[PDB]
C-alpha cells in the first residue's frame, strides 16, 4: 500500500489527479490521524495540491513552451484553477514562467542571455572531439589484432 | 474632541492595512472633505493612494507577459479607465 | 520653512516661553519633518503639542 | 629568491599600526536603531556623510568644508551609539 | 526513437510520429514524457510549436545498414573539412614571415 | 514594355488571379498571359501566378558561380586577411 | 579645527524620552497591558 | 538656444535685481517654457514646477496662469485639458512676448511632438479613434500632425490607416546603441582620412 | 623530436572556441580599462617640443608611459579578438 503510493512521486513521471483520487481513497482512510481522522479528512484536500504541484514540476522539465489548453487536460483542473494554481508557485519561488491570461499559452522556460546559450554549443563541440580522440586509437588497436 | 476625521483616520488606516483599494475609494470619496480641511492631511494621503496602487498592481502582473487589464481592472475593483491611465503614468518612469 | 523655525528657537530662550507659543511652536516642527519623510520626529513633536 | 631584487610591491602591512575596523566586522548598529536625538543627527549626518555624498555641492558654495566635530553632553546620552551608525552607512575606511 | 534518429534532421514533427506509432497525438506526448524519465533520451516537448526535439540518445542496435546510414552521414561533414583545409593554408603569406 | 513590368511585378505580388496579370502586363488573350508567365517560370496552377518561383532559381544560379562567394566575404577569409597585414 | 558643537539633551523633554521608550515597540511587538507613558512622567534626569 | 537657457533663468530667480531688466512675472513664464523645451516629462516635475522660487509668485498675471496649467496637465497623463491648454498658451505666451512671437511656429511643432512622444514610449498598437477622443481634438488634425515627425523620425512610429491602428517600432535595443556607435566612429574615420593626408603632403 | 614532442591536445585547444561568458567580460573590461589611459595620453603630448626624454616624463607624470602602455593594450586584445572570431568561425563551418 506504501509502496506503490510513494514511488509516483520519489520519481519525476506524470500521474493524473483522477487516478489518485479514486485508487487511495479506499486504501488511506483505514489507517487514522493522516487520511480518516475527522481534522485529517480534509489532507484529502491537500493530496490534491501536492499531486498537481509534482505534476508542474515534472512538467517543468519537459516542456519548455505549453498552450493553457492542453495544461487542463495533464491536471485534469479546469482553466481558471490551472492558471491560479501557477500564479501562486512564482510567489513561492518553486518555478519561473509567465502565464497569458486571455487563456493562451503558458511558458515555464527562463530568459536567457547570448552567453549561456553558447556555452552548452561550446561543449558539444568539445566531446565531439573527444570522441575521435578516442575513436582513432580503438579502431587501430582493432586493425592489428582482429 | 470628535470630528468626522476622527473617523477618517480609522477607515483609511483599516483600508491600507488590508491593502484594499476598494475600501479606500469609498473612504477617499466620504471623506474627501476631510482631506480638504487640512493641508497636510492632503498631500499624504494622495502619496499613500498611488503607491497602495503601485504596489497591489506589481503582483497581477508579476508572471508577466500578455496579462488582460479586464483581469487587473477586476482584482483591483476600479473602473478600466482609471486603471489604464495608472498604466501609462508608471511606464514612463520606467519601472517594469 | 526651516530657516526661520530655527530662528525661533534661537531667538526664544528654549521653551520656557508661553506654553501657548510652545504649542504652536512643536506644531509647526511636526508638519515640516512629516514633508522630509521622518514620522517618526513628526509624531513626537504633535503629541507634545 | 635566488637573488634579492625588486619584482614587486605588495599592500601597505607594516610601518604604519592597524587600528581600524572593517566593514566586515562593522558595528550592528544603524540610524534605524536610533531612537531619540533627531535634531542633531541631521547635522551630524551633514558633518560627516555629506562632504562624501556631494563633494560638489562645498565646491559650488566655495565653502571650506566642515571639519572637527565635538559631540557632547552628560553620560548616558548616546554618543558612542551615534558614531557607530556614521560607521556602516559612511561606506568609506574607519579608524576608532 | 529510431523514426528522428535515422535522420539527419534532429527535431520533428508529432504528426509523421502519429501515423508511424498508430496513436494519436494524446500519446505521443506521453511516450516521448515516458523516456526521459527512464533515462533513455533527454530533450523537450512542445505543444505550442508541436515539435519533439531530441539531444542526447542512448545506443542503438547493430545491424549492418544502421553502419551504412552512419558512414553515409560521415561524407557530409568530411567534405567541409577537405575544402577548408586548402583555402586556409594557401591564403596567409605572414604564416611565419 | 512587357518585359519591363515583370521584373517591376516580382517584388509587388507573391501571387496574382490570371485574370489580373492579363490586365496589368496588357495582353488581349489568356493564351499570351501564361506564356508570359512560363516564360518567367512562374506556375499557372491553381488559377494563381506565383512570382517567388523564379526568385529561387536565380539564387541557386549564382550560388554555383564563385563570384558570388568571395563578395559576401566569410568570416574565416576576413580574420586571416586581418591577421596578415598586422603582421606583414 | 572644531567646526561643529553638537549639544545632546539629558534631563530630556516628555517628546526625546518617548523616542528611546518607542525604541522598545520598533524591535518587538508589545502587549496592551503596557502603557509606556506611565514611564515619561516619573522620569526626571535620565537618559537613554 | 532654449536648452541653457533653463539653467540660466532658473538661476537668475534665486537672485535678481529689477533695475534695468525685465518685469519678474516675464522671468517666471519663460522658465516654465524653457523647461519644457530642455526636459523630459519624468524631469519636469522635480526640476521646474517644483522650483520653489516659482511657488512664490504662484501666477500674478495671465500668462502664467495659461502656462502652469500646461506643464502639470503634461506630466499627469491627462491629455483631455492638454490640448485646450495650448490654445491659451499661443494666446497669451508666444504672441504678447517678442522673443516667442519668433518661435511661434517652432512651439507649435515642438509641443505636439512632446506630446506625442510621451505616448508612443509607453503605448504600443492603440487606435487613432481612442487618442481622438481622449485629446479632444478631432480625428483627421491628427493624422497630419503625426506624419509631420515620422519623416524626420522622431517618433520612429507608423500607421495603419486601414484599422486605425498606430503601430510602435521604437529603437531602444542593441541595434540603438550600434546606430550611436556607428555615427560616432564614421566621423573619427573622415577626420583621419583628411588628417592623415594632409600631414603626408607637406 | 622526440625532446621536443607533438601534442594531441594542440589540436583539440585549435578547434575549441572558449566560453562565452568569458568572452562578454573580455571585450567589456579591455575596452572600458582604456578609456582611463586615454585621457592622460592627450595630457603627455600637450607639450612635446620639450629637451631631454626624462623630462617630458617628469613634468606631467609619462613614467610607465601612457603612449607605450596603452599601445601595448591595443596589440595585445587585438591578437585574441581575430583569433577568437577566426576558431569559431572555423568550427561552425567545419564541423556541420
Ligand atoms: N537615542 C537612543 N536610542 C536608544 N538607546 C539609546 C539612545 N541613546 C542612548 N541609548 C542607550 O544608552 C546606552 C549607553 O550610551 P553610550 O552611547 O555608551 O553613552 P555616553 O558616551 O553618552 O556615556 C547605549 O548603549 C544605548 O543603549
Ligand atoms: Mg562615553
Amino acid at each position: 500500500s506504501q509502496e506503490s503510493l510513494v514511488k509516483l512521486f520519489t520519481t519525476n513521471e506524470l500521474m493524473r489527479w483522477p487516478i489518485v483520487q479514486k485508487t487511495y481513497e479506499p486504501v488511506l482512510n483505514e489507517d487514522d490521524l493522516a487520511f480518516g481522522g475527522e481534522a485529517n479528512k480534509h489532507h484529502w484536500e491537500d493530496l490534491q495540491k501536492r499531486v498537481i504541484e509534482h505534476n508542474l514540476r515534472v512538467i517543468s522539465e519537459y516542456y519548455s513552451r505549453i498552450t493553457l489548453l492542453r495544461l487542463n487536460e495533464l491536471l485534469d483542473l479546469t482553466e481558471s484553477q490551472t492558471e491560479t494554481y501557477i500564479s501562486d508557485l512564482v510567489n513561492q519561488g518553486i518555478i519561473y514562467a509567465k502565464v497569458n491570461r486571455p487563456a493562451k499559452i503558458v511558458n515555464f522556460e527562463k530568459p536567457k542571455n547570448s552567453s549561456q546559450l553558447l556555452n552548452e554549443w561550446s561543449h558539444n563541440v568539445d566531446e565531439l572531439l573527444e570522441h575521435i580522440e578516442t575513436i582513432g586509437h580503438l579502431i587501430t588497436k582493432e586493425e592489428i589484432m582482429h | 474632541y470628535q470630528s468626522r476625521g476622527i473617523d477618517a483616520m480609522k477607515a483609511v488606516a483599516e483600508a491600507y492595512n488590508n491593502r484594499s483599494l476598494l475600501d479606500f475609494n469609498t473612504a477617499l470619496k466620504q471623506y474627501e472633505k476631510e482631506l480638504m480641511g487640512d493641508e497636510l492631511t492632503r498631500s499624504h494621503f494622495n502619496a499613500l493612494y498611488d503607491t497602495l496602487l503601485e504596489s497591489n498592481l506589481c503582483k497581477i502582473i508579476e508572471p508577466f507577459e500578455c496579462v488582460e487589464i479586464s483581469h487587473i481592472s477586476k482584482i483591483i475593483g476600479l473602473d478600466t479607465q482609471q486603471v489604464e491611465g495608472k498604466l501609462s503614468q508608471m511606464i514612463l518612469d520606467k519601472i517594469f | 520653512s526651516k530657516a526661520s523655525l530655527t530662528a525661533a528657537r534661537t531667538a526664544a530662550n528654549s521653551i520656557y516661553c508661553p506654553t501657548q507659543t510652545v504649542a504652536e511652536l512643536d506644531l509647526m516642527s511636526g508638519i515640516l519633518h512629516c514633508e522630509d519623510k521622518d514620522y517618526k520626529t513628526a509624531f513626537s513633536y504633535f503629541f507634545e503639542s | 629568491r635566488h637573488s634579492n631584487a625588486l619584482v614587486d610591491i605588495l599592500p601597505p602591512d607594516s610601518d604604519s599600526s592597524i587600528s581600524v575596523m572593517g566593514e566586515n566586522e562593522k558595528p550592528d548598529v544603524t540610524y534605524a536603531d536610533v531612537g531619540g536625538l533627531d535634531m542633531q543627527k541631521q547635522e551630524i549626518r551633514e558633518a560627516v556623510e555629506l562632504p562624501l555624498v556631494q563633494a560638489d555641492l562645498y565646491e559650488q558654495i566655495g565653502i571650506d568644508p566642515p571639519r572637527g566635530v565635538l559631540l557632547y553632553g552628560p553620560p548616558g546620552t548616546g554618543k558612542t551609539m551615534l558614531v557607530k551608525a556614521v560607521a556602516n552607512s559612511t561606506k568609506a575606511a574607519f579608524i576608532r | 526513437i529510431e523514426t528522428v534518429f535515422v535522420k539527419n534532421i534532429r527535431m520533428l514533427s508529432f504528426e509523421d510520429i502519429s501515423k508511424a506509432t498508430h496513436l494519436p497525438k494524446d500519446n505521443v506526448e506521453h511516450l516521448v514524457m515516458r523516456a526521459i524519465s527512464l533515462g533513455l533520451l533527454k530533450g523537450s516537448i512542445d505543444q505550442v510549436n508541436e515539435l519533439v526535439t531530441i539531444s542526447w540518445v542512448q545506443p542503438r542496435i547493430i545491424s549492418g545498414d544502421q553502419i551504412t546510414k552512419m558512414k553515409d552521414r560521415l561524407v557530409e561533414w568530411n567534405d567541409q573539412v577537405e575544402k577548408l583545409g586548402k583555402k586556409m593554408e594557401a591564403r596567409g603569406q605572414s604564416i611565419w614571415v | 514594355i512587357r518585359d519591363e513590368i515583370a521584373k517591376n511585378t516580382e517584388l509587388s505580388y507573391d501571387f496574382l488571379p490570371l485574370s489580373n496579370i492579363k490586365a496589368l502586363l496588357f495582353f488581349n488573350n489568356e493564351k499570351e498571359t501564361e506564356k508570359f508567365a512560363l516564360e518567367r517560370n512562374w506556375p499557372i496552377v491553381n488559377s494563381k501566378v506565383y512570382f517567388n518561383n523564379q526568385s529561387k532559381e536565380k539564387a541557386d544560379y549564382e550560388d554555383e558561380m564563385m563570384h558570388e562567394e568571395d563578395q559576401k566575404t566569410n568570416i574565416i577569409e576576413k580574420a586571416m586577411d586581418y591577421a596578415i597585414s598586422i603582421e606583414n | 579645527r572644531l567646526d561643529r558643537k553638537i549639544e545632546f539633551p539629558s534631563l530630556r523633554d516628555r517628546r526625546e524620552r518617548r523616542l528611546i521608550f518607542g525604541t522598545i515597540a520598533s524591535k518587538m511587538s508589545l502587549a496592551p497591558e503596557a502603557d509606556l507613558d506611565s514611564l515619561i512622567i516619573r522620569n526626571d534626569s535620565l537618559s537613554g | 538656444n532654449f536648452k541653457e537657457a533653463a539653467k540660466l533663468l532658473v538661476d537668475s530667480l534665486a537672485t535678481f535685481t529689477s533695475i534695468e531688466l525685465t518685469s519678474y512675472e516675464s522671468i517666471a513664464t519663460y522658465a516654465s517654457v524653457t523647461g519644457l523645451f530642455t526636459l523630459e516629462r519624468t524631469d519636469l516635475k522635480s526640476k521646474v514646477i517644483d522650483s520653489p522660487e516659482l511657488l512664490s509668485l504662484i501666477s500674478t498675471t495671465a500668462a502664467l496662469q495659461s502656462i502652469s496649467s500646461l506643464t502639470i496637465s503634461l506630466y499627469a497623463s491627462d491629455y483631455a485639458s492638454y490640448f485646450p491648454y495650448l490654445l491659451e498658451t499661443y494666446a497669451n505666451v508666444l504672441i504678447p512676448c517678442k522673443y516667442l512671437n519668433r518661435h511661434a511656429d517652432f512651439f507649435v511643432r515642438e509641443m505636439r511632438r512632446k506630446v506625442y512622444a510621451q505616448l508612443l514610449e509607453s503605448y504600443k498598437t492603440l487606435s487613432l479613434k481612442s487618442m481622438a477622443s481622449a485629446f479632444g481634438v478631432s480625428v483627421a488634425f491628427l493624422d497630419n500632425d503625426l506624419g509631420k515627425f515620422i519623416p524626420n523620425k522622431q517618433l520612429n512610429c507608423v500607421i495603419d490607416r486601414v484599422n486605425g491602428i498606430v503601430e510602435t517600432n521604437r529603437p531602444d535595443n542593441k541595434n540603438a546603441q550600434y546606430h550611436l556607435l556607428v555615427k560616432q566612429g564614421d566621423g573619427l574615420l573622415t577626420k583621419l582620412q583628411k588628417y592623415g593626408a594632409a600631414v603626408r603632403l607637406t | 623530436k622526440m625532446l621536443m614532442n607533438l601534442h594531441k591536445e594542440q589540436w583539440q585547444s585549435g578547434l575549441k572556441m572558449y566560453d562565452y561568458e568569458e568572452k562578454e567580460e573580455s571585450n567589456l573590461a579591455a575596452t572600458k580599462s582604456m578609456v582611463k589611459i586615454a585621457e592622460q595620453y592627450s595630457k603627455r603630448i600637450e607639450e612635446e617640443k620639450e629637451l631631454t626624454e626624462e623630462e617630458l616624463k617628469t613634468r606631467y607624470v609619462g613614467r610607465q608611459d601612457p603612449k607605450k602602455h596603452l599601445s601595448e593594450t591595443a596589440d595585445e586584445t587585438l591578437e585574441n579578438n581575430i583569433v577568437s572570431v577566426l576558431t569559431a568561425g572555423v568550427n561552425s563551418v567545419a564541423i556541420k
